[PDB]
């Protein structure tokens, strides 16, 4: 079976919003990101 | 490898990757500027700079 414990996302799940190159910038993107320090479900494989 | 476009701080196309040779190329304005005609009084002469 599997468990259903909870953990903290931290600074995780951030991806590249598009295929646009950007060097030494601070671009702000509105996109479907994983919220920081969010609850992430934990599962197991037995 | 996944990057195709290229931009900068003010959201303008700066560089482009070649879709046929997988090489990079940057983009610059062609010759934009401003023409100012320097001239003495037209009652004096007609030559201009």
């Amino acid at each position: 079976t599997t468990t259903q414990s909870y953990t903290n996302s931290f600074t995780r799940g951030v991806y590249y919003p598009d295929k646009v190159f950007r060097s030494s910038v601070l671009h702000l993107t509105q996109d479907l990101f994983l919220p920081f320090f969010s609850n992430v479900t934990w599962f197991h494989a037995i | 490898p996944f990057q195709q476009f290229g931009r900068d701080i003010v959201d303008t196309t700066d560089a482009v990757r070649d879709p046929q040779t997988l090489e990079i190329l940057d983009i610059t304005p062609c010759s934009f500027g401003g023409v100012s005609v320097i001239t003495p009084g037209t009652n004096t002469s007609n030559q201009v700079a």
